[PDB]
């Protein structure tokens, strides 16, 4: 989903 | 650490700081044997401008209390000979976030740097447990890191709750600590250090900071790495  | 206090000297000394060359304070760390770290898989992934995944390119410092007092009595500091990341950590979710440093040369133990228990597999740290974090990171969500490194109380959650309260963002790997009237939390720089359970006098390592929805904000718990689900494969891979 985008946790960088 | 959000909503914490200035730890005492030699209060937490398993808690290390990582620097990254020439950016400072990055991650926390703990010491779990004269020879290695626990930490968090996420610090050590490159961007465009610094690859955080060259061992080579990181400074730990153990027995540390102050940032600005880095070659204070009693701090060791040591280069990392590699990095061994979870082979399951995927960076877009951030499941199995947990990474193992190697120092190059062991550390002495002393008043001010002492090793955390690990738990065993079986040991279970239930929903309510208060525990305690530790770190040097911001003491609010934007803000800039603490000099003194920084302790705050707090609670375990319930898986499930925890999981509602980030849909879709939760694994089994994870726990959620923290108040759901947030106040108290880790923040941006914890990342890597950790959960220490003080529960007789025996002290346990529980889980690795990981992230968290902005900091100490109600609802939005902080999001940890569980440790015992790890023990055999930090056994297989360090001996420790
Ligand atoms: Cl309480």
């Amino acid at each position: 989903y985008x946790l960088r | 650490v959000v909503g914490g206090t200035d730890a005492d000297e030699g209060e937490w000394p398993w808690q290390v700081s990582l620097h990254a060359l020439g950016q400072g304070h990055i991650c926390g760390a703990s010491l779990i044997s004269p020879n290695w770290l626990v930490s968090a898989a996420h610090c050590y992934i490159d961007d465009r401008g610094f690859r955080y995944s060259d061992p080579t390119q990181w400074t730990a410092f153990l027995g540390l209390h102050d940032q600005s007092q880095r070659s204070a009595p009693g701090v060791q500091e040591r280069r990392l000979k590699r990095i061994i990341s979870h082979p399951f950590f995927n960076d877009f979710t951030f499941d199995y976030d947990i990474a193992l440093l190697e120092l190059e040369k062991p550390a002495e133990y002393s008043s001010m740097v002492r090793p955390i228990s690990l738990p065993d597999a079986s040991h279970v740290f239930p929903a309510g447990k208060a525990i305690w974090v530790t770190g040097w990171g911001h003491t609010q969500y934007g803000g800039t890191g603490a000099l003194i490194l920084q302790k705050g109380e707090i609670r375990v959650i319930n898986q499930t709750t925890c999981e509602n309260l980030l849909p879709q963002q939760i694994t089994p790997r994870m726990m959620c600590v923290g108040f759901l009237s947030g106040g108290v939390d880790s923040c941006q720089g914890d990342s890597g250090g950790p959960l220490s359970s003080v529960e007789d006098g025996r002290i346990f390592q529980a889980g690795v900071v990981s992230w968290g929805d902005g900091c100490a904000q109600r609802n939005k718990p902080g999001v940890y790495t569980r440790l015992p689900l790890f023990r055999d494969w930090i056994k297989e891979n360090t001996g420790v």
